[PDB]
Order: structure tokens, then C-alpha cells, then sequence
């Protein structure tokens, strides 16, 4: 709301103003009135009141009040409207401004973007936090310096980074689309004050740098090139780096789509001055025990469970409660889990030392205590987690935990039935009104530290002290290496892999397998692994990312993985995988680690990455498990991102107003007609304060797209009960008409869009896989961004229609498509339809998304079919049902086969259908061969809190659909088998009479 | 007696089931729990043995060459039933001293026989349909409770920061009491001597309105606290109900699944199963 308990304040309202002479003066006001207006009218009536004798001029005073976030806020921007003040209650205090005004204004801006006041970090006792807050700045500082290493070109590369592919090589069927390896390309320029546009159609080589394109235009060659830079017409996308032209994403897809590239010439100096040169200010916050080593303590690990404050359990329904406990390294227990005795629900008290089969010096660095309080209800009985909590056995300074501590536990995530949650975050619940478990660790007359690397190598040599690699072996290493990240290795394979650990360096990508063969509960073997990891060859980023999931918690392993990313991960692929990399931060034991340093640095040296870095972090701020971590991270970013914070604040402000509006629609107007809801909406949007917020800002879907004036007459609510908003902005680029005149975005508030965000990411990666192999199977991964708790944006796809919209007899679809393309362009459309169909058919089967129907499926004018509304994937409705089978979400009815068969009535038997069949077959195998990437991507998401992605068991569905336990030949037959079943025999097998 | 029985009749033999199914069967089980499945067709080996040891699942592959079976060369067992029966009576320390455990607890494919012996395919396929609807009814019961749970947890969070915002506000209005009190011990004293009761009157009127405003805001905060306690109790109550549904839910699913496996043997038309669902 815009005042506590209230969604919108009335046109007028009274305000208790509290003068510095202790007076209290009411004041009639307007909701859009500004502070300057308020102060003026306030001091007016102040003269009506006692003792205005001691009142100075307004110029000497400022306004202060309380916000919704319970912070005492000082309003320096006295042009800000009363309804945008975010007052808790409608009162204002007027006092003498004091202290660094700059820091205070920045602080409140960061806190606004961050969704929480920075001052809440100040009063955090925990040292790891304050250590993070200070240390992380070193990276921020380091970042802004890389941004000036070559000013002013360094400045522009940050704000307008080249949007390029990873490699300048073109796949064969992309090069084949050029004219003799050349591309037709249109350039425009400003003429006079009237600034009219004019064509200069070029036809140059694809491998050309922007310099050449800049050169040719004028038709002193090396004279005036560096006077100008190229811009994309419609976007704020630029060409600042010496990349081959065809390596830019926009050019590449133009080539791909058969679209003609339209660039705009612009004075290099004209942009370089639009750059703020934004500087970065250092914020204000800028025992003689002789510590023992961990390896010196000859003791078995034991932990004491004392008591729990309470659990929420009906005393009638549950027999006993107990504490379940485990020592975990990642997701694997290091020894047997140990329960406490069973006690009544009415008195949760234990006071028993639990003993574990682990010798203290054998505790690995990443070891964790995982616990939960469990309820228990012939001899058969059921066991259920009531609340859970995880604890790092070592803190961020390598100190072993000791003595009494309290642990406030967490709610069990929906659908989780494991008695323990080793994948959950560690540390206590910040909410103290919650079940609290007391425990005691041994204290060892001292402070216990995990050994330094020096001592670890020391022990590594000793361990080992106290051969031709045969061909037989050499092939088994290959075989093992080809297993997918969830194909468990056998004990024979572990023993073998370990025995040949030294030879394994020859074949570096087997590192995940080798790390799984290490006895992690033995310092001997771990010490030896550390040495190997120290000098290990780097591996491809796609494989390095495997090592960042919850199954490789060890900092050395993670360290190597991060280091692989520093060298080999391009910004293009970084953008592609950003969702998972951010999600994986939840697996990190500590606030300070190499990955967060690497990510923050990238976010601060590339505005495009920083943009989505911000949003993915922000979207989860409501989630109290990562609130602190992400909040801290966000403060760092916002402090050092320079001018973009202002751009980001307009995005946050615009979204918050869309949130307030849809809130009002959903609860305060749930039983009003759509027709009256729209008119309400319109009246609100019409207001000056709204038009200021909702116009002239950057699209969070794509920061290169500027959203200008709202076309309010064409904005609509939609049919769903969530009341999604169909919004329409003017594209205010002066070259607008050459790309798109208007931007349409669906604002949805009420549904989880993360699943769709994920599904669409995957689809893009799939299309990418196929393209790099000569399979032009064109997909439509439209924009979808989660920006908060069940709040997000969806890009509208223009010139598309549902299948039903066509239908409303099995020949109509082909007939429609025919009319829309009638002529020599008919075969570039039955084509596009067929390819599209193959990709989405294979993609939806592998992923197991929700059942397709005539609203689920859409077609563009030019033939391209795509899907929308994925919601559920990996067959999540496997919970209600009980079947093991793998659905085929997208069955091709005669309607589609007829379109594929260009009209033919024998559509299951034709050169066309069988040609279509081979496309799917090739697409399927293509993905199966890149199974690792997809399994790894899914594995990084297990902590996300997505109901469909809680356990490794959930990811097992694509091992099934990709038949990874099977042979490649069997995998194809399996696919065919699945199609024939769904298409009721009507999917012609290799059993055909020719 | 034992060793002559066919592998196909052996209880711990499940044939072609996946590592995943094996995983659910083995979760949270005691050491020595085990079962044998067909090896994956892409690797070498005929069968994989999976056992519990120290909280983990151990996968040990069983190979075959020329009539003989084993974990490694030399292969010295005559049949799989023989191999297994050996280690049901001898610790696997013999094969690997690092693996001290024997194969104590089989996982029967005739285990469903204990919870159901009921014989008619349709007497079972109707109980399944009944347990299933019992299950989905409780499923929805628990889901509705979960949306109350989240909605309530959030509103409590809203209320809590509102309490904090009320306290900051009360703090200010009381500092405005100090600002008013302090700025008057002399500027009212000077109208006391001279008896300017004229003006004293409307300072008191102003001071009173300050006290009056303080008082009403403390009422509001007080009313919010009672609403907070009320809703916190609603929340804890909600959490109790879910905790009574949880055990019944798992069992209902466990029971339904058992009946799904029993109907998977006897190979029921999977289109029948769908109508039974």
C-alpha cells in the first residue's frame, strides 16, 4: 500500500506536522502534492500557532518520518510526492539536517532497490556478515578500476557491452545462407535538424569488423573510421568491439531469420558524453590459548541434544517425537545417522550425547550437521519431519564449532518427506518465534582449527609413502568418464578410479567421477586428493559447473571449478547460465567465497549481466533463507554499479505500482465486473504520479528496450483470476519503426514463473545445440522473468494465434496456413511449421511439460509453431497419479500431420512425414549427447525451492526420457516406441514396407 | 534347498528396474539391506547388487564369464543365488575388508504379499481406486492448508514490521514531547509571572493534542499486537493440522504404490490402471 493498511490514500488527507518547537500542526493535503508545497503551506499555518518565534526559514529545515519498513527516513528530495513517500502513518517531523548528506541519499536508494533498509545490516551481530560487508568492497573497487583501464572506451564497454556469440565460426548451414559468404546490410544516418532517415544499402563480407562497415558507408579510408560507431535500429544495442560482424547476436539471427540488418550511424563522441563517468565512494563501514589443530584431537565426534522449546503438534495424533541427526559432506552422510530417544510431544527434552562412527581428525572441511525434529505415529509406523536445520561444523575462519548453541529451525518445504534436509541452507532461522533446539558440542581446552594447506600436503606425502597404464584400463577410464552426473559409479569403479588417480590427470574431465571415489571421511585420502586438485588441468565451463552443485561442497574443488570459469567462460555463456550460477550461491557454506567474488566482478564489469544479476537476486528477497546473503550481495552491487542504480530504481518503482494495482484488483474488487475493473485501472493509471512511474524506463525483460509512453487505451486486464495486465509501451527510439513501434509485455502477479523461466532457458539451449550441428529447428524461447514472489513479466509474441483460434474438422489448420502464405512462399512455411514441430515435439517429450492442447500451442503467420504456458515439467503430476510411464505431452493429431504432408490424406505415410521423423530422431540424439549439461543445469537448481525440483529423483525423469542407462541404438528405438504408443500405431516405425 | 531355486524366483531379484526405484526401496534403511537388479544395458556386467552401508547405497556389479559369476576376476560362483547366499552368511570384508557387513536384510518382491494377499485382480484394482481417492482427497486437504500456512506466515511478517514501525513512531512523538517540554520551562515561566493566562491556555491545548495523539497511536499498536497473537495462534494451529495429515498422506501413498506394483506384476492393461485413476 501507500500508507499502512491502505492501498491508496484519498485525494485529500490530514497530516500531523511536528515542528522543532514542539508544536503539532494538522494540515489539509493532496496525495500528489509535493514536499515543497507541503512545507510552504505548513509554515504558513505555523504562524497561526504558538511560539513560531523560534521557527527559522523553511530553507533551514527538512522533513522526516517513518516508512513501511520501520525506518526513520529523511526526505531531501522535496519534489517527491506524498503518495510516493511510503509513509507508515501520515505524519511529518521537521528537523535540522545533519551528517553526510550524500551517503544518506545513496543509502536510501540502495535500500529501495534492495527492498530492505541498509541500516538493518549495521545491527547484525554476526562477524561473518560484517567481514563480508567490508571484504567484498575490495572486489567492487577492483571492478571500477577495470572500468577505467582504458577510458573512455572502458566506460562504454561496461554500459553497452558487445552482445556477441562465444565463437566467430559459423555453422555450415548458416554460412550457406549468405551470398558467396557476404551479407546485405542497411545503414542510416541523421541528416539535418529535421533528422530524416535515409538508406545506404551495403553488401559486404560477414567476417568484417565494425570498422569496415563504418568505412564502406560513405559510398581517406583510414581517416574517419574512429569518428563513428554502429547502433542497432530500435534497440540501445551497440557495436564497440573489433568482433567479426556476424558474431553479434543480432546480425547472426538476421542471417538466421532471413531478416535484413538495419544499423544506425552515430558519432562516437556523441555517445561518450552521454556516459556519466560515475564514481564510487567507500561507505562509512570501510585469546592466548595457542589454537590446536583439528588433527591433534584424538576423540570420536559426539554432539549433545538438550531440549526443544516447542513443536506444533496435536497431542492427540502423534505418539512420540525425537531428533534425527547426520554428519554430511554435501548430500552424502559421512557415517550413520543417529537418532535421540523417543519422547512425548508435550515435553521435548533429551539431554543425551549422540555418538558417531567418525574420528574427529577425519572430518573433512565441508562437513555439516544436518538435523530435524521428527514425529512418529502391526508394528508399522510413520515418520515425519516437523522442522529442520543445518550447521557448518567449521565456521568461515576454519574454526571447529564448540560449546552450547541454539538453533531456530525451519518449516519443511512443501512435498519434502525426507527426515533430513541436507540440501537446505545452513545457519539459524532469523525468525525467533519458532521451534528452537538447544545443543552442545565438545570444547577442547582451546580453539580448534582445520590445518593449513601446507600441513595437508605434509600429511599427503606421508600417507602415500607408507607403472604402465595398460590398454585394458585406458578404455575403462574412457567408459567411466562417459557416465552422466547421476549415473552412480560402482565400488569396483571407485576402487579402480582411486587406484589410478595419478593417471586420471591424462583424462581431466573425469574429475567428478574421481572425486566421488574419494573416501571423504578419511583425512588420508582427502589430503591426497587436495594435491591432485591443486595441479589439475582446466576443464570446459560446462563441466566445471557440475562441480558447483550440492554434491561437491569442498572449497578446493569449488575453487578449481570457479577458476575454470574465470578463464573459459564467455559473457555470452555466463548470461546463458546466470540463473543456475546465482541459484548455486545457496549451496555455499559461507557468505564469502570465490564464486560470489567472480559473479559480482562480472556483474560490475558488464551492465547486461549486472542487470539480470540484480533481478535474479532481488526476485528471491522475500525468501528468508537467502534474505541476508542476497541482500548483502545486492548492497555491494548497488553501491558499485554506478549510474545504473537510478535506472534500476525506476524499474523497481514501476513494478511496485503494478504490484499495488493488481493487489487491489485481486482482493478489493474480486467481485466486480471486468468492465468496471478496467475503468478503475484506467483511472488509476491516468494519474500523473503513475504516468511518471510507468513511462520512460528500461524493460526488465531486456534492458536494451526502452519503454516510452503507455498506450493506455490499448492496455487490458486478462481473463485469469490472477488478473494479469496486458501492457503496451511506445518504443521511443527514433528509428523505432524499423524494429518495433510498440512493446507488449504481460504483467502477471499470482503465479510462479520460475518454471517457465527455466523451461524457456532450456529450450533456448536446445535450439542452440541443434544449430551448432546443422539442425535448423527454430524454437521460440520468448522472454520470461521472475521479479519476485509469484510476480513476473512475459514477452508477448506478435502475429501469433492459438490453434483453437484457427479451428473455431481436421483440415482447417493447413487451410488457414495456406491462405496466409499462398504463392511461392508456401514451401518456406510448411517447412518452418515442420521444423518447429520437430523441435517442440522432442523438447516437450524430454522435459515432460504439461499436456499440450489448442490453447497451449500457437502459430505465427509465417508458419512457426511454438508452445506457451509450461508451468509443470518433469511430469510433476506424477504425485497424484502413480504411474511410472513417460508421457508424450505433444501428440501430433491428423491436423498437424496433414499440414506436414502438404495436404496428403495418407499423412502417416509420405516422404514428408518420414522426413519429419528423421528430424526428431536427429534432434533427440543431439540432446542425448549433451545430457551432462542439462543434468548439471537441473542439479544446480535443487535448492531453488521449486516444487518440481526438490530431489535428484525429480531430475531422474530426463535420464528416463533420454534413456541414459541404455545404448544409443536402444535410445532411438525407445523414442520411436514412445511415439508409436502415443500416436496409436500411427507413428510409422522402421517396420515399413518399401 | 536354497541354491537350487531360480534367480527369477529369488525375492531380492527385481530384474529390470531402475537405479531410482532401487533408491526409494533403500532410503533410510538399516545396514545390510539389499536387492539385485539387471545391470544397465550400456555398461558391462549382468547385475548390480545394491546394499546399505553407513547411510549410503553401495553398488556392486556382478559379472559373468563361462558359467561363472563374481565381483572380479577370478569369477568363482556358480549362480547369482549362490553368490548372494554366500554373503548372506559371510561378511563382504572377504571381498573388501573396507566393506565389513553381511547381506542381512533382503527386500522382497513378495513384500506386497504382507499388506495385500487379496487375490482378484479387480478386487485389488478397486481397492487401489479407493485408496487413491482417499489419497487425493487428503492431498487437496493438505494443499489448501499449505496456502493458508504461507498466506498467514506472510501477513504475520507484515504485522511484525508494522509493530516496529509503530514503535519508531511512538518514539518520535515522545521525543516531540521532550522537544515541547524542554522548549517551555522558561517561555511559559515568563508568562506565569505577569499572569499571561491568555496564551498559556492554547499551549496547553496544543500539548494536550500531542498527548491525545500519542495515546491513540499506542491504542493502534496495542490493537495490532492482539491481532498478531491471534494470527500467530492461527498459524501454529494450521501447522498442527498439517502435521496430522502428513503421516496419513505418506502411508496412503505408500499403500497405493504397493498396490500399483502388485498390479504391475500380473501385468494389468495400463489403460485399465488409468481408468482406475
Amino acid at each position: 500500500g501507500e500508507l499502512w493498511g491502505i492501498h491508496l490514500m484519498p485525494p485529500r488527507i490530514l497530516v500531523e506536522c511536528l515542528l522543532p518547537n514542539g508544536m503539532i500542526v494538522t494540515l489539509e493535503c493532496l496525495r500528489e502534492a509535493t514536499l515543497i508545497t507541503i512545507k510552504h503551506e505548513l509554515f504558513k499555518e505555523a504562524r497561526k500557532y504558538p511560539l513560531h518565534q523560534l521557527l527559522q526559514d523553511e530553507s533551514s529545515y527538512i522533513f522526516v518520518s517513518v516508512t513501511q519498513e520501520a525506518e526513520r527516513e529523511e526526505f531531501f528530495d522535496e519534489t517527491r510526492r506524498l503518495c510516493d513517500l511510503r509513509l507508515f502513518q501520515p505524519f511529518l517531523k521537521v528537523i535540522e539536517p545533519v551528517g553526510n548528506r550524500e551517503e544518506k541519499i545513496l543509502n536510501r536508494e540502495i535500500g529501495f532497490a534492495i527492498g530492505m533498509p541498509v541500516c538493518e545490516f549495521d545491527m547484525v551481530k554476526d562477524p561473518e556478515v560484517q567481514d563480508f560487508r567490508r571484504n567484498i568492497l575490495n572486489v567492487c573497487k577492483e571492478a571500477v578500476d577495470l572500468r577505467d583501464l582504458n577510458s573512455p572506451h572502458s566506460r562504454a564497454m561496461y554500459v553497452y557491452p558487445p552482445n556477441v556469440e562465444s565463437s566467430p565460426e559459423l555453422p555450415k548451414h548458416i554460412y550457406n545462407k549468405l551470398d558467396k559468404g557476404q551479407i546485405i546490410v542497411v545503414i542510416w544516418v541523421i541528416v539535418s535538424p529535421n533528422n530524416d532517415k535515409q538508406k545506404y544499402t551495403l553488401k559486404i563480407n560477414h567476417d568484417c569488423v565494425p570498422e569496415q562497415v563504418i568505412a564502406e558507408a560513405i559510398r581517406c579510408v583510414l581517416e574517419y573510421q574512429g569518428k563513428y560507431i554502429l547502433k542497432v535500429c530500435g534497440c540501445d544495442e551497440y557495436f564497440l568491439e573489433k568482433y567479426p560482424l556476424s558474431q553479434y547476436k543480432y546480425i547472426r539471427s538476421c542471417i538466421m531469420l532471413g531478416r535484413m540488418p538495419n544499423l544506425m550511424l552515430m558519432a562516437k563522441e556523441s555517445l561518450y558524453s552521454q556516459l556519466p563517468m560515475d564514481c564510487f565512494t567507500m561507505p562509512s563501514y570501510s585469546g592466548e590459548t595457542s589454537t590446536k589443530s583439528l588433527w591433534v584431537i584424538n576423540s570420536a565426534l559426539r554432539i549433545k541434544i538438550l531440549c526443544a522449546t516447542y513443536v506444533n503438534v496435536n497431542i492427540r495424533d502423534i505418539d512420540k517425537i525425537y531428533v534425527r541427526t547426520g554428519i554430511y559432506h554435501g548430500g552424502e552422510p559421512l557415517c550413520d545417522n543417529v537418532n535421540t530417544q523417543r519422547v512425548p510431544c508435550s515435553n521435548p527434552r533429551w539431554n543425551e550425547w549422540l555418538n558417531y562412527d567418525i574420528y574427529i581428525p577425519d572430518l573433512p572441511r565441508a562437513a555439516r550437521l544436518c538435523l530435524s525434529i521428527c514425529s512418529v505415529k502391526g508394528a508399522k509406523e510413520e515418520h515425519c519431519p516437523l522442522a529442520w536445520g543445518n550447521i557448518n561444523l567449521f565456521d568461515y575462519t576454519d574454526t571447529l564449532v564448540s560449546g552450547k548453541m541454539a538453533l531456530n529451525l525451519w518449516p519443511v518445504p512443501h512435498g519434502l518427506e525426507d527426515l533430513l534436509n541436507p540440501i537446505g541452507v545452513t545457519g539459524s532461522n532469523p525468525n525467533k518465534e519458532t521451534p528452537c533446539l538447544e545443543l552442545e558440542f565438545d570444547w577442547f581446552s582451546s580453539v580448534v582449527k582445520f590445518p593449513d594447506m601446507s600441513v595437508i600436503e605434509e600429511h599427503a606425502n606421508w600417507s602415500v609413502s607408507r607403472n604402465e597404464l595398460r590398454e585394458n584400463d585406458k578404455e575403462q577410464l574412457k567408459a567411466i568418464s562417459t557416465r552422466d552426473p547421476l549415473s552412480e559409479i560402482t565400488e569396483q569403479e571407485k576402487d579402480f578410479l582411486w587406484s589410478h588417480r595419478h593417471y586420471c590427470v591424462t583424462i581431466p574431465e573425469i574429475l567428478p567421477k574421481l572425486l566421488l571415489s574419494v573416501k571423504w571421511n578419511s583425512r588420508d585420502e582427502v589430503a591426497q586428493m587436495y594435491c591432485l586438485v591443486k595441479d589439475w588441468p582446466p576443464i570446459k565451463p560446462e563441466q566445471a559447473m557440475e562441480l558447483l552443485d550440492c554434491n561437491y561442497p569442498d572449497p578446493m574443488v569449488r575453487g578449481f571449478a570457479v577458476r575454470c570459469l574465470e578463464k573459459y567462460l564467455t559473457d555470452d555463456k555466463l548470461s546463458q547460465y546466470l540463473i543456475q550460477l546465482v541459484q548455486v550461491l545457496k549451496y555455499e557454506q559461507y557468505l564469502d567465497n570465490l564464486l560470489v567474488r567472480f559473479l559480482l566482478k562480472k556483474a560490475l564489469t558488464n551492465q547486461r549481466i549486472g542487470h539480470f544479476f540484480f533481478w535474479h537476486l532481488k526476485s528471491e528477497m522475500h525468501n528468508k533463507t537467502v534474505s541476508q546473503r542476497f541482500g548483502l550481495l545486492l548492497e555491494s552491487y548497488c553501491r558499485a554499479c554506478g549510474m545504473y542504480l537510478k535506472h534500476l530504481n525506476r524499474q523497481v518503482e514501476a513494478m511496485e505500482k503494478l504490484i499495488n494495482l493488481t493487489d487491489i484488483l485481486k482482493q478489493e474488487k474480486k467481485d466486480e465486473t471486468q468492465k468496471v475493473q478496467m475503468k478503475f485501472l484506467v483511472e488509476q493509471m491516468r494519474r500523473p504520479d503513475f504516468m511518471d512511474a510507468l513511462q520512460g524506463f528500461l524493460s526488465p525483460l531486456n534492458p536494451a528496450h526502452q519503454l516510452g509512453n503507455l498506450r493506455l487505451e490499448e492496455c487490458r486486464i486478462m481473463s485469469s483470476a490472477k488478473r494479469p495486465l496486458w501492457l503496451n509501451w511506445e518504443n521511443p527510439d527514433i528509428m523505432s519503426e524499423l524494429l518495433f513501434q510498440n512493446n507488449e509485455i504481460i504483467f502477471k502477479n499470482g503465479d510462479d514463473l520460475r518454471q517457465d523461466m527455466l523451461t524457456l532457458q532450456i529450450i533456448r539451449i536446445m535450439e542452440n545445440i541443434w544449430q551448432n550441428q546443422g539442425l535448423d529447428l527454430r524454437m521460440l524461447p520468448y522472454g520470461c522473468l521472475s521479479i519476485g514472489d509469484c510476480v513476473g513479466l512475459i514477452e508477448v509474441v506478435r502475429n501469433s494465434h492459438t490453434i483453437m483460434q484457427i479451428q473455431c474438422n481436421s483440415h482447417t489448420l493447413h487451410q488457414w496456413l495456406k491462405d496466409k502464405n499462398k504463392g511461392e512462399i508456401y514451401d518456406a512455411a510448411i517447412d518452418l511449421f515442420t521444423r518447429s514441430c520437430a523441435g517442440y515435439c522432442v523438447a516437450t517429450f524430454i522435459l515432460g511439460i504439461g499436456d499440450r492442447h489448442n490453447s497451449n500451442i500457437m502459430v505465427k503467420d509465417d508458419g512457426q509453431l511454438f508452445h506457451i504456458d509450461f508451468g509443470h515439467f518433469l511430469d510433476h503430476k506424477k504425485k497424484k497419479f502413480g504411474y511410472k510411464r513417460e508421457r508424450v505431452p505433444f501428440v501430433l493429431t491428423q491436423d498437424f500431420l496433414i499440414v506436414i504432408s502438404k495436404g496428403a490424406q495418407e499423412c502417416t505415410k509420405t516422404r514428408e512425414f518420414e522426413r519429419f521423423q528423421e528430424m526428431c530422431y536427429k534432434a533427440y540424439l543431439a540432446i542425448r549427447q549433451h545430457a551432462n549439461l542439462f543434468i548439471n543445469l537441473f542439479s544446480m537448481m535443487l535448492g531453488s525451492g521449486m516444487p518440481e525440483l526438490q530431489s535428484f529423483d525429480d531430475i531422474a525423469y530426463i535420464r528416463k526420457t533420454l534413456a541414459l542407462d541404455k545404448t544409443e541404438q536402444e535410445a532411438l528405438e525407445y523414442f520411436m516406441k514412445q511415439m508409436n504408443d502415443a500416436h496409436h500405431g500411427g507413428w510409422t516405425t522402421k517396420m515399413d514396407w518399401i | 534347498m536354497n541354491n537350487n531355486m531360480s534367480l527369477q524366483d529369488a525375492e531380492w531379484y527385481w530384474g529390470d528396474i531402475s537405479r531410482e526405484e532401487v533408491n526409494e526401496k533403500l532410503r533410510d534403511t538399516a545396514d545390510g539391506t539389499f536387492l539385485v537388479r539387471d545391470a544397465s544395458t550400456k555398461m558391462h556386467g549382468d547385475y548390480t547388487l545394491t546394499l546399505r552401508k553407513g547411510g549410503n547405497n553401495k553398488l556392486i556389479k556382478i559379472f559373468h564369464r563361462d558359467g561363472k559369476y563374481g565381483f572380479s576376476d577370478p569369477l568363482t560362483f556358480s549362480s547369482v543365488v549362490e553368490l548372494i547366499n554366500h554373503y548372506r552368511n559371510e561378511s563382504l570384508a572377504q571381498y573388501n575388508p573396507k566393506l565389513d557387513v553381511k547381506l542381512l536384510y533382503p527386500v522382497s518382491k513378495y513384500q506386497q504379499d504382507q499388506v495385500v494377499k487379496e487375490d482378484n485382480i479387480e478386487a485389488v484394482g478397486k481397492k487401489l481406486h479407493e485408496y487413491n481417492t482417499q489419497f487425493q482427497e487428503k492431498s487437496r486437504e493438505y494443499d489448501r492448508l499449505y496456502e493458508e500456512y504461507t498466506r498467514t506466515s506472510q501477513e504475520i511478517q507484515m504485522k511484525r514490521t508494522a509493530i516496529e514501525a509503530f514503535n519508531e513512531t511512538i518514539k518520535i512523538f515522545e521525543e516531540q514531547c521532550q522537544t515541547q517540554e524542554r522548549y517551555s520551562k522558561e517561555y511559559i515561566e515568563k508568562f506565569k509571572r505577569e499572569g499571561n493566562e491568555k496564551e498559556i491556555q492554547r499551549i496547553m491545548h496544543n500539548y494536550d493534542k500531542l498527548k491525545s495523539r500519542i495515546s491513540e497511536i499506542i491504542d493502534s499498536r496495542r490493537r495490532l499486537e492482539e491481532d498478531l497473537k491471534k494470527q500467530a495462534a492461527e498459524y501454529r494451529e494450521i501447522d498442527k493440522r498439517m502435521n496430522s495429515i502428513k503421516p496419513d498422506l505418506i502411508q496412503l501413498r505408500k499403500t497405493r504404490d504397493q498396490y500399483l506394483m502388485w498390479l504391475t506384476q500380473k501385468g494389468v492393461r495400463q489403460k485399465k490402471l488409468n481408468e482406475w485413476l
